[PDB]
């Protein structure tokens, strides 16, 4: 588990530090992810290898790594970036773990389009798509992550690029399967016995490495998020 | 260089009668040495492999025996169909086959194929690019080869172009060197053949076949009179296509 | 004390020719300074592994040498470099000890070891009798036989146990070249030449 501060502030101009807790199992052992998500909006890969960036992120955002621990810079704070951070890692226990998010307040083309979603009773079977379109879909590994009303991120399973690792929550171990068809470009993840805590908004990510995290440990980040399908779980 | 001469050259046998096939090998092609039974209009179809095994389809009274300099081909069964004319292929020289000038037998006295496209009416001095499109195996793993039969005459090989995992290199024989030139798409699993500055000599039907399989890996475990080894490593002919170059 | 000796490490994974996985290079690091810390700075990479060791901690222990193998693979046969895993690269080409105690570097190469009509300089060992024990290579080209007959030469049961890659930039990511530096650290008996920076 990884443990952010709940809160953050700070008025237009100054730096702002989030901090990132973990275990020597996902932080120091493999790398540090960090995420943004304005409100109403698909999360946003920032920072991967715990310092680089992607082409459409400023400059104003810098990681950094000491041991077990995280951090990042937001050096002149804009409106804009009153949001969600994430603080994201593989663990050595094949699972992918979210730092529960910290809230920011300032004081003063590749798509994937995602189907599926609908009220089942408690109990019952759905299955969840996702198309993808504009780039290899053979080369880069899926994720599903979901994310109750209100609430964090929460990571659900992973499919490698050639679909032969998967790895699944052990919220959802055994009730839950991903499958790919690269024939036809679809992610699929079929959800049976379904519970009333698996109410939430599910994601369909694009990872930028190829293989599964436990691999390539060192450059993997949920680089294209899609629109998400609502599941209601309700008697 | 090795010259391969079939004694018999049209054979007269009534249904039910024993058929004797005779090859002299200029020098030694221990075991080496392959026979094809091609029916008019159609695909030469491998009986015997290793001079002594059976292809997996054939009734058991094709019988190959001989070792070194005399091969035999024998047939002592009804004999109801085996109308066509029968061929001495020798592998000495791996790349290089060379086949015998063919034995007339007169009858009175699944998911792996090769289809090939082009081959018309072509001017003599232009080109024509021939295709040879795979199904139902791994292209890839396999190398190809090109064989041509002049409308009458006996069978001989073009070219030959190796897999990916043997630098996938072409050889060519010394008539077609220069003339022709061989190309591989892996990721279609498609074979090509260039043919440049043709002339009246190249009136043929023109086959592609799979060669050596490349994963050894397999081909350890197998026996080689298996039905397995005969799947995975032998020979798979497709329907030729016509290629007429004249004024 | 000032630092001083510091090991080569741009030699090995700042290299312009890289060994095949069938002869890879092993260079000996020994009596120098050895600061864990620069390995970020020559490559981006996409696997850092590190196995009965801490990632962060290398810099507190000393060793008596450190042998750094180097070779080239493809995206999908990273998976087996790794103790105690299956497949031909792992069995025939380069295994690792189950009490392997070092780190594995992996990182992409399209951009280097890649060639427009293909890159058959890279070869591997497809299959052997044996297979190999830890850190053993294995050099001979002696012809395989996979018939029962005798072989002479290359022909159709015959067959070169050496077999290219032939990498191209069109090929996606799991065929692309990937080049591969393997550290091992050996705690003998004599003084630990290769310690960290010291502060």
């Amino acid at each position: 588990v990884l443990t952010q501060p709940p809160s953050a502030s700070g008025t237009p101009g100054q730096r702002v530090t989030i901090s990132c807790s973990g275990s020597s199992s996902n932080i120091g052992s493999n790398t540090v992810n960090w995420y943004q998500q304005l409100p109403g909006t698909a999360p946003k890969l920032l920072i991967y290898s715990n310092n680089q960036r992607p082409s459409g992120v400023p400059d104003r955002f810098s990681g950094s790594k000491s041991g077990t621990s995280a951090s990042l810079a937001i050096s002149g704070l804009q409106s804009e970036d009153e949001a969600d951070y994430y603080c994201a890692a593989w663990d050595d226990s094949l699972n992918w773990v979210f730092g529960g998010g910290t809230k920011l307040t300032v004081l003063g083309e590749v798509q994937l389009v995602e189907s599926g979603g609908g009220v089942v009773q408690p109990g019952g079977s759905l299955r969840l798509s996702c198309a993808a379109s504009g780039f290899r879909f053979d080369d880069h590994a899926m994720h599903w992550v979901r994310q109750a009303p209100g609430k964090g991120l929460e990571w659900v399973s992973v499919i490698s690029g050639d679909g032969g690792s998967t790895y699944y929550a052990d919220s959802v171990k055994g009730r839950f399967s991903i499958s790919r068809d690269d024939s036809k470009n679809s992610l699929y993840l079929q959800m049976n016995s379904l519970r009333t805590e698996d109410t939430a908004l599910y994601y369909c990510a694009k990872d930028r490495s190829y293989g599964p995290p436990d691999v390539f440990n060192y450059e993997y980040g949920m680089d294209v998020w899609g629109q998400g399908t609502t599941v209601t779980v309700s008697s | 260089e090795i010259v391969l001469t079939q004694s018999p050259a049209t054979l007269s046998l009534s249904p039910g009668e024993r058929a004797t096939l005779s090859c002299r090998a200029s020098q030694s092609v221990s075991s080496y040495l392959a026979w094809y039974q091609q029916k008019p209009g159609q695909a030469p179809r491998l009986l015997i492999y290793d001079a002594s095994n059976r292809a997996t389809g054939i009734p058991a009274r094709f019988s190959g025996s001989g070792s070194g300099t005399d091969f035999t081909l024998t047939i002592s069964s009804l004999e109801p169909e085996d109308f066509a004319v029968y061929y001495c292929q020798q592998r000495s020289n791996w790349p290089q086959y060379t086949f015998g000038q063919g034995t007339k037998l007169e009858i009175k006295g699944s998911e792996v194929q090769l289809v090939e496209s082009g081959g018309g009416l072509v001017k003599p001095g232009r080109s024509l690019r021939l295709s040879c499109t795979a199904s139902g195996f791994t292209f890839g793993d396999y190398a190809m080869s090109w064989f041509r039969q002049a409308p009458g005459k006996g069978l001989e090989w073009v070219g030959f172009i190796r897999s990916k995992a043997y630098g996938g290199t072409t050889e060519y024989a010394a008539s077609v060197k220069g003339r022709f030139t061989i190309s591989r798409d892996d990721s279609k699993s498609i074979a090509y053949l260039q043919m440049n500055s043709l002339k009246t000599e190249d009136t043929a039907v023109y086959y592609c076949t799979r060669d050596r399989y490349a994963r050894y890996d397999i081909l350890t475990g197998l026996s080689p009179a298996g039905a397995d080894y005969f799947y995975y490593a032998m020979d798979v002919w497709g329907q030729g296509t016509t290629v007429t170059v004249s004024s | 004390p000032n630092v001083t000796n510091l090991c080569p490490f741009h030699e090995v994974f700042n290299a312009t020719r890289f060994a095949s996985v069938y002869a890879w290079n092993r260079t000996r690091i020994s009596n120098c300074v050895a600061d864990y810390s620069v390995l970020y700075n020559f490559a981006p990479f996409f696997a850092f592994k590190c196995y009965g060791v801490s990632p962060t901690k290398l810099n507190d222990l000393c060793f008596t040498n450190v042998y750094a193998d180097s070779f080239v693979i493809k995206g999908n046969e990273v998976s087996q470099i790794a103790p105690g895993q299956t497949g031909n690269i792992a069995d025939y080409n380069y295994k690792l000890p189950d009490d392997f105690t070092g780190c594995v570097i992996a990182w992409n190469s399209n951009k280097l070891d890649s060639k427009h009509s293909g890159n058959y300089d890279y070869w591997y060992r497809l299959f052997r009798k044996s297979k190999l024990k830890p850190f053993e290579r294995d050099i001979s080209t002696e012809i395989y036989q996979a018939g029962n007959k005798p072989c002479k030469g290359k022909g159709p049961n015959c067959y070169f146990p050496l077999q290219s890659y032939g990498f191209r930039p069109t090929y996606g990511v799991g065929h692309q070249p990937y080049r591969v530096v393997v550290l091992s650290f050996e705690l003998l008996h004599a003084p630990a030449t290769v310690c960290g920076p010291k502060k």
